[PDB]
RNA sequence: AAACUGCGAAUGGCUCAUUAAAUCAGUUAUGGUUCCUUUGGUCGCUCGUACUUGGAUAACUGUGGUAAUUCU
RNA sequence: UGGUGACUCUAGAUAACCUCGGGCCGAUCGCACGCCGGCGGCGACGACCCAUUCGAACGUCUGCCCUAUCAACUUUCGAUGGUAGUCGCCGUGCCUACCAUGGUGACCACGGGUGACGGGGAAUCAGGGUUCGAUUCCGGAGAGGGAGCCUGAGAAACGGCUACCACAUCCAAGGAAGGCAGCAGGCGCGCAAAUUA
RNA sequence: ACUACCGAUUGGAUGGUUUAGUGAGGCCCUCGGAUCGGCCCCGCCGGGGUGCCCUGGCGGAGCGCUGAGAAG
């Protein structure tokens, strides 16, 4: 069913899947109600989260996290983990003895919700700070924009 | 003792780090509560801040819910059949959170017959004590028989719940965490969750 | 540390207490109470350093535990009891009443008030919540909980409350054009009318305030205490009226005062 | 070995030194609060149990 | 006086061995937690011998043990 | 109902549960005594919960000296991520089970060193810098070395306890007691530092 | 005669990473049950509603029912 790929039954804790309904409603349509919310800072909840079917407890829009604290950006560099990506933040650090700059970088592991598809290497991602979700992830993807050179 | 600090582990680069302080009492871990089925034996724990944790070591009775119709009853745990974390805990009959349990179904059948007045989990022979014809086949008034008619208009439940009542023991999921609560509360499995757990149990064999 | 602290070093004390360096190594260390440690004036500093009835801390204790000092109408014998903004101090033996409000330099002025003005005080509403059985509560800036407030009273509004009973008697909204006093930050002690509140979601709001002399200054929303409705304050103000003079006009005023007398 | 004998009804007590192993075999290999008839302790202790 | 009970002894004082994104500083978060105390609120909101309940244990009295202890 | 920028918030309703190692709903103490046996004013002490105060504890972003005669490291023994739980005051590979093979690195990882506790700060001073900051304020760490607990709101406490390691005190030889990187003081060390007031 | 290096002796001791094994002491769990108390039974027995019952103090046995509980 492309949903129950685990050894426990995956469901959204807030929605109830065992409502007692009539035969006409049974023959009408078999669509579950879906829990979603807004990451309310001028961030639009995507349609793939509202109309989707996936289950992710660490998703900003459908899971159990809240976005509070910093909001940063990065470029996607690696996408080889399961529901998390590794992004890169480049910056310039000012050495004031020389009055010059050196280029520095920080690698950041962020949680990518399944509602963001067609995320490529090099696309600009906007992440927001949440509570600790694993040992090394603290930020959660909220927006994706493509690279300006790509059509 | 058991320490659940983050500084004993390695760094994100994989290098090892030196501790700058020794183990603190706010970083402690306690030995696990392997709650089992048996007559009630629970131990209270003093925790951080002078508050109380209840550590259940032997439990046999909880309360469980039909959520389709919002009715819960205090009943008995009978057996452990599935655990998504470890099958060794099924073999040891360990009560944890989200372990699949089968429980006694007598209060639920009792409420269903005292409310909807239809037989539940009954054989073709249907030999009943006279209290059951008193409950199922009482004498009522016009308003009451009418209200019962629109009550049995929708009093049809799933065939799988019928099959489990035919068997006599209901499947449920323990939703409380018993080593911290001293209770093994939960909810009766229904719907796609019920077919999931049935096919996983059958796929174990 | 292994637990909470009980001592305050004198150089680490709040600077607006105006303690000196050589009297001791310790400062009076305010008790826990309705005010923060950094935003209060303890009773020993008031009775000894400012008001000068006492010469030592032992004399402060002898004054306080003869049951002479009321704070907000309640007799206090804790010598380090944290008194703070808008708190009324009453000495019935000498017939004196005070409100702890700020100078233009950010220090608690010795502000004498009329005994009818000592009947009430103002509080800034810090939270509104509904508790069990649907009962609305407000929490003020001085740790007061009042049940059943007016439904129009919101957070950042100012209640005018009666010290005899403790109930809500009047209130003032947060609105552009109301009079306010600044209780934190670099503009501590200044008074003016609110002219613009800009909102930053997920962050601190910035309120713009205009002085009675036309000077304008901004603060955070946490630092604003609404005092009077529109233009007239609902309490007595100190000798300076919230007008921060620069160092040049303060020198000129000092020289004119020295010239006029002497 | 010495014996600290106490009598609670009149609340009176006394220390008595007895050195003969035959008199102490009535006390050996038994536990605290094990009731013993102290007959072999002396001629005056016939009906006395301790 | 003693002794039981309550509280404090987790503050203060000392030193700089450890410790290299660790500590620490500035900035943010707890919408992810605990909090003696102070202060305010709540404390006939429960439909089910009381004009006062029970057993001890110190201090005290008396007998003691060990070379020795703030032992008993 | 009420709130936030955003709740799975707060409040409401239903069905029940409510731990014997047990959650509240006062068998407590003083002073003045007074009204129509019954009604009472000040307090003190307790008290489940909520808020506040004093914190604490875990996270965010940015920032540190020398070394390549340290160039690949982490990953069986958790390394990086997912799902379910355990433990924990709580978030979390904190731990367990099953999975995926990931995570970091010439923008210097990993390793090693430092005559390295970090800052506020000090000397110099046209300016940039250079050297110093064991040391009275703030934060951390430790109590001979390790480790483990009890009590308590709070400690992995050492002017608390229990072991082992290294030292070491008394003894009738069975046993008992120990921790000055507190104030003085002593020995040692040394070029190097005060009174058992 | 002096200064400064190498050095057989697994020379003797000591420490830090580790392979294998042993492991004090606390904590948790499952037992254990020295001791200590209550109920029931009976005996010595006081009163009433007039031998039915209970009232209070002492003793006796019953692995009867139990509750607290040390060492291990």
């Amino acid at each position: 069913a492309d949903i129950q790929t685990e050894r426990a039954y995956q469901k959204q804790p807030t929605i109830f899947q065992n409502k007692k309904r009539v035969l006409l409603g049974e023959t009408g349509k078999e669509k579950l109600p879906r829990y979603y919310k807004n990451i309310g800072l001028g961030f639009k909840t995507p349609k793939e989260a509202i109309e989707g079917t996936y289950i992710d407890k660490k998703c900003p829009f459908t899971g159990n996290v809240s976005i509070r604290g910093r909001i940063l950006s990065g470029v996607v560099t690696k996408m080889k983990m399961q529901r998390t990506i590794v992004i890169r933040r480049d910056y310039l650090h000012y050495i004031r003895k020389y009055n010059r700059f050196e280029k520095r970088h920080k690698n950041m592991s962020v949680h990518l919700s399944p509602c963001f598809r067609d995320v490529q290497i090099g696309d600009i991602v906007t992440v927001g700070e949440c509570r600790p979700l694993s040992k090394t992830v603290r930020f959660n993807v909220l927006k994706v924009t493509k690279a300006a050179g790509t059509k | 003792g058991i320490s659940r600090d983050n500084w004993h582990k390695r760094r994100k680069t994989g290098g090892k780090r030196k501790p700058y302080h020794k183990k603190r009492k706010y970083e402690l871990g306690r030995p696990a509560a392997n709650t089992k089925i048996g007559p009630r034996r629970i131990h209270t724990v003093r925790v951080r801040g002078g508050n109380k944790k209840y550590r259940a070591l032997r439990l046999d009775v909880g309360n469980f819910s039909w959520g389709s119709e919002c009715c819960t009853r205090k009943t008995r745990i009978i057996d452990v059949v599935y655990n998504a974390s470890n099958n060794e805990l099924v073999r040891t009959k360990t009560l944890v959170k989200n372990c699949i349990v089968l429980i006694d179904s007598t209060p639920y059948r009792q409420w269903y017959e005292s409310h909807y007045a239809l037989p539940l989990g009954r054989k073709k022979g249907a030999k009943l004590t006279p209290e059951e014809e008193e409950i199922l086949n009482k004498k009522r008034s016009k308003k009451i028989q009418k209200k019962y008619d629109e009550r049995k208009k929708n009093a049809k439940i799933s065939s799988l719940l019928e099959e489990q009542f035919q068997q006599g023991k209901l499947l449920a999921c323990i939703a409380s965490r018993p080593g911290q609560c001293g209770r093994a509360d939960g909810y009766v499995l229904e719907g796609k969750e019920l077919e999931f757990y049935l096919r996983k149990i059958k796929a174990r064999k | 540390a292994r637990g909470p602290k009980k001592h305050l070093k004198r150089v680490a004390a709040p600077k607006h207490w105006m303690l000196d360096k050589l009297t001791g190594v310790f400062a009076p260390r305010p008790s826990t109470g309705p005010h923060k440690l950094r935003e209060c004036l303890p009773l020993i500093i008031f009775l000894r350093n400012r008001l000068k009835y006492a010469l030592t801390g032992d004399e402060v204790k002898k004054i306080c535990m003869q049951r002479f000092i009321k704070i907000d109408g309640k007799v206090r014998t804790d010598i380090t009891y944290p008194a703070g903004f808008m708190d009324v101090i009453s000495i019935d033996k000498t017939g004196e009443n005070f409100r702890l409000i700020y100078d233009t330099k950010g220090r608690f002025a010795v502000h004498r008030i009329t005994p009818e003005e000592a009947k009430y005080k103002l509080c800034k509403v810090r939270k509104i919540f509904v508790g069990t059985k649907g009962i609305p509560h407000l929490v003020t800036h001085d740790a007061r909980t009042i049940r059943y407030p007016d439904p129009l009273i919101k957070v950042n509004d100012t209640i005018q409350i009666d010290l005899e009973t403790g109930k809500i008697t009047d209130f003032i909204k947060f609105d552009t054009g109301n009079l306010c006093m600044v209780t934190g930050g670099a503009n501590l002690g200044r008074i003016g009318v609110i002219t613009n509140r800009e909102r930053h979601p997920g962050s601190f709001d910035v309120v713009h305030v205009k002085d009675a002399n036309g000077n304008s200054f901004a603060t955070r929303l946490s630092n604003i205490f609404v005092i009077g409705k529109g233009n007239k304050p609902w309490i007595s103000l100190p000798r300076g009226k919230g007008i921060r003079l620069t160092i040049a006009e303060e020198r000129d005023k000092r020289l004119a005062a020295k010239q006029s007398s002497g | 070995m010495k014996l600290n004998i106490s009598f609670p009804a009149t609340g009176c007590q006394k220390l008595i030194e007895v050195d003969d192993e035959r008199k102490l075999r009535t006390f050996y290999e038994k536990r605290m609060a094990t009731e013993v008839a102290a007959d072999a302790l002396g001629e005056e202790w016939k009906g006395y149990v301790v």
